DNA sequence: CGCTCTGCTCCTTCTCCTTTCCT
DNA sequence: AGGAGAAGGAGCAGAGCG
């Protein structure tokens, strides 16, 4: 249908900008401009002349801002990777992990579009120096970090989760902990043994910051 | 003076049960609320319950509740065709709120079903749906049920 | 009726909040000295005085 | 003071930063409000 | 047939449009459809809320969630004339979600961080408590006040 | 379908017999019908919907008392909404529940 | 383990409601076991207002070891306490 | 290309736990 | 009761096969 394109196509946007929004504040350096696209834009320069998206102009790079470096000196590019199969299996995230690993990537994201099966989920943690970041699209309409009830987590480095525990005289394992495989904290790409700071605000007390580490 | 004396009185000492003193004080004032949503009568409002029963199912963190609502905040203000057209887009089975007759038709070799969808109803009810999405609807039900 | 759902509710949160102290770092830790709260109410403010 | 998450010290533009609260935020905010509720009076004597 | 959906969300029973005080027209939603409302169009997405804390667990994370289990138990307790210091209801939703996942203020939720045979024994289930301990060698220290 | 056997009021079917005949069979007692020269079908009428109206809610005609709020200060506050519907223990008395009709606030006696 | 020093100390400098019961109680057991005040008595047989007198007028002869989470301590005088 | 494994996802049957005690 | 938890079934798209 002519409307049902009209809500694919805007959706796709959207996903589009969440996903453009959510490399930039991870790090890695996107422009006001490349984000702030608007749909028209996108239309003209991700769509055939036919009369549909094409989700293969889109899929694009990243690279480490200088200050984001200087902090996480051991930060690699990545590859947002859009797919048009509804249902991927194993054949699609195959030939992904050897693009992946043919590019030499350190991290690459793959969002796909109605579903994931058991088996390619199989093939997600196999792959010794880097990893993959499975997405939903359906997820991304409205990134969560925008959305009033989510304090703003911040990401610490180590020379920072260094600092908290010598403050405290604390060890890692008595910090409270936040899920791998939480909203935010695979929005901002958690990895195990990372603290998280988290400035949450309170009407009764103001701001006040509380912290987290990746478990 | 004044004003800094009790400040630096008013903190928190170490080694208060605080705990055990904030546990009775929600169970305390837990006890007198009824196990009833009491109400003043006259406003008939939505059913929400907000009693003992809410607070036992928010402590015991239960998977499913009952009466959970969902709070939208909407982009206009207009009645007409402001507020319904995206109320339209989050409703309930609406193939018999449209279809206005069922029938089972039958003949020589072939058995047939046919719906007389009504489009007035889609023209007063401001819903974004004509035709195919209908079939395609029907079509996804028909793989989900025979 | 409503008394012993009360009671019962009442013993569980005691249960389970029984053993939460305020140390003299100020952070609100567990018996294992897991550190649940940072400070108090974000505050550090006794709510009593 | 607030210091840094690394443990510097601010320059001095960017202490409202959302990034470098701590905890004396709260005790910072009771001094602020007293200093306020004072200029309050003040200003009242002014004016009349 | 006339039980399928044509359109809309299969997951909501209904939505009503509420005139607000401030004179605003918006609309509540009574369902457990909450991703795809916060999708639809027409509606503000990071302005919208639901009843369920699991709910705010699952899509929005384990902070929304504690500022949901915060706001619902001041709202339940607020409603009925009950005052009740802010911090208590702090602390027990720090203490329900500081691991990382909600866990409730039953004897299964119970078992998050206790680690103590005794105390679980003393509060429920005891033999099976006891019985485990004795297979697994938990090793527990004597700290707790129980 | 909903139709009936002459002389043994049984049920009337449709059957996949033979030569691609979908006649009205019975299963009961020997009786058929030929559909050749159709007219048959079962007409279902269905109420479709009505435009459903919102909910703002009525505090008018609700029960009114004289009271002051306990935050005066801030609302002024010379009656509320009230039920007595609250009774703790018999030889203790009753209990009043108000809400403030300037603000809102809830409280009880 | 070890005890934070003297010129570097980072707890509170006013005296809490359990340590004023404890330093109370412990003294009050020392004087009903026979133990030497350090207060006139004036006319007074019970030990638990003994303790009180003694208290009033700072003469308590015990330093309290506050301990932290970690393992270190600080050891703080009833002399030093202020209420 | 049906066949045939491997694996979910869904569902049904089966126990625990329920207030001050007041000597 | 209600109310979750948990252990075993039962049909089912998936993926590899000659
Ligand atoms: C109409 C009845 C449907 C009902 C049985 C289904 C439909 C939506 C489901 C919830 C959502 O998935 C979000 C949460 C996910 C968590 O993991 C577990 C809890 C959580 C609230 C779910 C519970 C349950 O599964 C629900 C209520
Ligand atoms: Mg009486
Ligand atoms: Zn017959
Ligand atoms: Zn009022």
């Amino acid at each position: 249908m002519d409307q049902e394109n009209e809500r694919n196509i805007s959706r796709l946007w959207r996903a589009f900008r969440t996903v453009k929004e959510m490399v930039k504040d991870r790090g890695y350096f996107i422009t006001q401009e490349e984000v702030e696209l608007p749909l028209e834009d996108f239309k003209a320069k991700y769509c055939d002349s036919m009369g549909r998206p094409q989700r293969k102009m889109m899929s694009f790079q990243a690279n480490p801002t200088e200050e984001s470096i200087s902090k996480f000196p051991d930060m690699g590019s990545l590859w947002v990777e859009f797919c048009d199969e509804p249902s991927v299996g194993v054949k699609t995230m195959k030939t992904f992990v050897i693009h992946i690993q043919e590019k030499n990537f350190q991290t690459g994201i793959f969002v796909y579009q109605n579903n994931i099966t058991p088996s390619a989920m199989k093939l997600v943690p196999s792959i010794p120096p880097a990893t993959i970041e499975t997405f939903n699209e359906a997820a991304l309409v409205v990134n969560i970090t925008h959305h009033e009830l989510v304090p703003k987590h911040i990401r610490l480095s180590s020379d920072e989760k260094r600092e908290l525990l010598k403050r405290y005289r604390l060890k890692e394992s008595q910090l409270p902990r936040i899920q791998r495989a939480d909203p935010v904290a695979l929005y901002l790409g958690l990895k195990r043994g990372e603290v998280v700071k988290i400035i949450r605000k309170s009407e009764t007390s103001g701001r006040y910051a509380s912290y987290r580490i990746c478990m | 003076e004044i004003a800094l004396f009790k400040y630096r009185k008013a903190r928190l000492e170490p080694g208060t049960a605080i705990g055990a003193i904030g546990a009775q004080s929600i169970g305390e004032p837990g006890t007198q609320m009824t196990l009833k949503t009491f109400h003043f009568a006259g406003v008939a409002s939505m059913n929400v319950t907000l009693g003992v029963p809410r607070i036992k199912e928010i402590i015991n963190a239960s998977k499913v509740i009952s009466t959970p609502i969902i709070n939208a905040v909407l982009v206009n203000d207009n009645d007409e065709r402001a507020a319904r057209v995206v109320k339209g887009r989050v409703e309930k089975t609406l193939l018999s709120d449209v279809a206005f007759y069922v029938q089972d038709v039958y003949k020589d070799n072939l058995s047939f079903i046919q719906v007389r969808i009504d489009l007035g109803t889609i023209d007063k009810l401001q819903l974004e749906l004509t035709i195919e999405d209908i079939a395609v609807a029907i079509t996804r039900a028909s793989k989900l049920k025979i | 009726v409503k008394t012993a759902e009360t009671g019962y509710m009442s013993r569980r949160l005691m249960k389970s909040l029984e053993d939460l102290s305020c140390q003299y770092d100020n952070t609100v830790r567990t018996s294992a000295n897991g550190i649940v709260q940072f400070t108090y109410g974000g505050d550090g403010l006794d709510p009593l005085e | 003071v607030r210091y840094d998450n690394s443990g510097c010290l601010v320059k001095r533009e960017d202490l409202n930063k959302a990034e470098y609260v701590d905890q004396y935020d709260a005790e910072r905010d009771f001094y602020h409000s007293l200093r306020e509720y004072i200029n309050g009076k003040a200003t009242a004597l002014a004016n009349l | 047939l006339p039980d399928v959906v044509v359109k809309g969300l299969p997951d909501i029973s209904r939505a009503v449009i509420n005139i607000r005080d401030d004179g605003k027209r918006e609309l509540l939603v009574e369902g457990y459809g909450l991703r795809d409302v916060m999708c639809t169009d027409g509606v503000i997405g990071s302005r919208t809320t639901t009843n369920h804390v699991l709910e705010v667990f699952s899509v929005l994370g384990i902070e929304a969630a504690r500022y949901s289990i915060i706001r619902e138990i001041n709202y339940t307790m607020s409603n009925h004339g009950m005052s009740v210091d802010p911090r208590h209801i702090q602390l027990l939703g720090d203490v329900m979600t500081y691991k990382g996942e909600v866990l409730g203020i039953t004897r299964f939720g119970l078992s998050k961080m206790r680690d103590s045979v005794l105390q679980l024994a003393s509060f429920e289930k005891t033999t099976d408590h006891l019985f485990d301990a004795a297979f697994y060698m938990k090793k527990d220290a004597v700290e707790g006040v129980s | 379908m909903l139709s009936f056997c002459p002389s043994c009021n049984n049920m009337l079917l449709i059957t996949s017999g033979d030569s691609g005949v979908y006649t009205l069979a019975c299963r009961s007692c020997p009786y058929e019908f030929p559909i050749e020269g159709i007219e048959i079908y079962d007409r279902k009428k269905l109420p479709r919907k009505e435009v459903d109206d919102v909910l703002g809610g009525g505090w008018d005609n609700v029960d009114q008392t004289k009271t002051q709020c306990p935050n005066y200060d801030t609302c002024g506050g010379e009656s509320a909404y009230f039920f007595q519907l609250q009774i703790r223990s018999a030889d203790e008395p009753m209990t009043t529940f108000y809400k403030c009709v300037n603000c809102g606030h809830r409280w009880k006696e | 383990e070890k005890a934070i020093p003297k010129d570097q100390r980072a707890t509170t400098p006013y005296m809490t409601k359990y340590e004023r019961a404890r330093i109370l109680g412990t003294r009050a057991l020392q004087i009903s076991m026979n133990a030497p005040v350090f207060v006139d008595l004036e006319g007074e047989t019970d030990p638990l207002r003994i303790a009180m007198k003694e208290l009033a007028e700072k003469k308590i002869p015990l330093v309290i070891r506050r301990y932290l989470p970690d393992g270190s301590f600080e050891d703080w005088s009833v002399e030093e306490l202020i209420v």
